[PDB]
């Protein structure tokens, strides 16, 4: 189920450490938003247990080890061993990981903070065998907060007008707080939500009950779908996404004709894939 | 002079899975490794009187003794109550050594973990002990 | 919590056939029972971030799964809420198994004894035996059940298709004829259930949605239509009563026409009340 999936990996005694990969060094690390901290999971059937694949552009064949006997993990060139293999086991009701050797299940990783490396352990009741495993966009948007720029002009961004007028327009990037956006992902409607940063509780929300017009309002009402979105990676890309909304998922995010002209509108509009559906979501400078 | 059913002296540790595999630490852990005719692979073994168990120690390291650490695995660390072993005879060579002390209100005992009879690698832990009949936590000293 | 207060069967990796059975303070592997005897509730503590694991015992109504230390056995005992009456309960994604690890004493994980059909603890390996496949007792009971369909104003009748040729499904009286026997089978990526008539290799339960309320049988060669497709709902203070909605649109429910209990009344969907011609006893053949 999880197969193929590039995820990242973090502790569960403490969420900013994420499994970080150089040279066959295994650490933990902040986070980076990038290959060093990315991971491919790769399932064998009959074992039932994972590889966990580096995603390191340098060198492609590298593979979370445990240098048995020892207490080390690094990574290493992948040649199938039984001490590349791993058991995912997901710990319900916690919602994290514990992640035991398939060469002796009895052992898991064990997140040495202090050293900012990795260890083994038995199996027991603390955090510190504990990890979250997240698809890497999620992991790198959640609480990101940014701007975001239409393909066809990158100088200027989606902003809401002011505090009071919560219209949603292109502008040139002044680095207003009107200009960003703290991206929150809902796990129980597996969708985001864009949060203005002028506001407390300003979400960017596709207006149905008017065409196409999409504004700010509260997040406040417990269920909508209007208010919820989904970030896709366009391929070949390290920050394009097109953005659709989830009560109707054909509905993309639109710059009006594709004017890139201060003023032009932003709303929903039928998914065409056309450069002015695709958006630059970035850290602000 | 003898106390008990082991005498005082240097040994070879060996898992029941292997008789050409032998106890020697690899950095910190414990591992049963190919015959090497060091004195890494040679344990003196000593009986305490007081407390009625045995102090293991390495020849090539005479003052670390087999001993474990809070993530489950053997050590050779120094003296300490963790270092006393309490073994129970089952065959002419043949031990489980429990931990002297209760580990989490249980006996515990070292334990190679195997695959199809196959322990290359493995590092000895200490783990739960219910009876006598677990091959995993069957080793031989043999006086040498 | 997604697992909190769920009713479950709890059933061996390595024998798919034995389940966790619970009497009178024992706990052993046996055969399907589709009844109490092997059903657990599983109860949540946050603080713990583990389960203790209750069986729905009809008389002894406070019995949950505890591990005997220093022993490596399993029984059922007075739930006094004790850190040896919780377990872990670790999904092994990929392999939609569970090891279920002693809260106590987490070294420790459940493992199946298919010779001697009970459970003890054991240290952890890779075999089949300390995995176990944990369901909701519903899917459980029903999934690969072969059942007649009776409606519950008149339990004597029950759904057949007419027969080999004729895939009208109507009323009629039990006759134990095979077009009157159906086998349900659960489709977890769907997350509902198909009713196989077993006078047919491939014939299924279907609402004929482009003509009105009518229900019949068609092949299941079909790739992906939902009218094919039902969730099946217990009505409560009952064992074999329920409520048969469509995964096309829930709203529609399996309806006895008119609550007529004639022979040849018909078969098929209709805007969901909940009164007794929505009602559907689903039973072993005898
Ligand atoms: C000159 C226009 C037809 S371009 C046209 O405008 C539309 C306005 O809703 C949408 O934005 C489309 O994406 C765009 O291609
Ligand atoms: C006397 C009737 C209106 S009762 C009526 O018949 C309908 C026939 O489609 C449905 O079966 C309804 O469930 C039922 O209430």
């Amino acid at each position: 189920s999880l197969n193929d999936k590039i995820v990242t990996i973090s502790c569960k005694a403490d969420t900013n450490l994420f499994f970080y990969q150089v040279a066959g060094n295994v650490s933990l690390f902040q986070q980076t938003r990038n290959y060093l901290e990315r991971w491919r999971l790769i399932y064998d059937s009959n074992k039932a247990a994972y590889k966990i694949k580096s995603m390191d552009i340098h060198n492609t064949n590298l593979v979370l080890t445990w240098n048995a006997p020892t207490h080390n993990i690094s990574t290493q060139q992948d040649s199938n061993a039984d001490n590349q293999y791993w058991l995912l086991l997901k710990d319900i009701g916690n919602n994290s990981f514990i992640i035991a050797s398939y060469k002796n299940p009895n052992l898991v990783l064990y997140a040495d903070t202090v050293a900012r490396n990795l260890k083994l352990s038995t199996l027991n009741n603390s955090n510190y065998i504990k990890f979250i495993i997240e698809d890497y966009i999620i992991s790198d948007l959640n609480n990101f907060t940014c701007k975001i720029s239409p393909i066809l002009d990158l100088n200027k961004v989606v902003q809401q007008v002011d505090v009071t007028n919560l219209n949603v327009n292109l502008y040139t990037w002044d680095y207003g707080r009107n200009q960003k956006w703290t991206i929150r992902y809902n796990e129980e409607k597996a969708a985001y939500q864009f949060f203005n940063t002028i506001l407390s509780n300003g979400v960017l929300t596709w207006i149905f009950s008017n065409g196409n017009t999409v504004r700010v309002s509260s997040s406040n009402d417990q269920n909508n779908d209007a208010q919820y979105w989904l970030i896709n990676p366009v391929s070949d890309t390290d920050e394009t996404y097109t953005i659709t909304n989830l009560r109707d998922t054909t509905k993309a995010l639109d710059l009006y004709g594709g004017q890139t002209a201060n003023g032009t509108a932003i709303q929903v509009f039928n998914y065409h894939g056309d450069d002015n559906q695709k958006w630059n979501i970035r850290n602000p400078p | 002079v003898e106390r008990t059913f082991l005498p005082n002296g240097n040994y070879n540790i060996k898992s029941i899975f292997s008789g050409s595999l032998y106890l020697n630490p690899v950095s910190k852990s414990l591992t049963f490794s190919n015959e090497s005719s060091a004195n890494n692979q040679k344990w003196n073994v000593e009986y305490m009187a007081e407390n009625r168990c045995f102090k293991i120690s390495n020849v090539a390291e005479p003052n670390k003794y087999l001993s474990y650490d809070n993530f489950g695995f053997i050590s050779l660390d120094s003296l300490s109550n963790r270092c006393y072993w309490f073994p129970i005879k089952i065959a002419v060579n043949t031990y489980i050594m429990l931990s002297l002390n209760k580990v989490n209100e249980l006996d515990y005992a070292w334990d190679i973990y195997d695959t199809n009879e196959n322990i290359l690698s493995q590092p000895l832990l200490l783990l739960p002990n219910f009876d006598i009949y677990n091959s995993n936590q069957m080793f031989k000293l043999e006086k040498i």
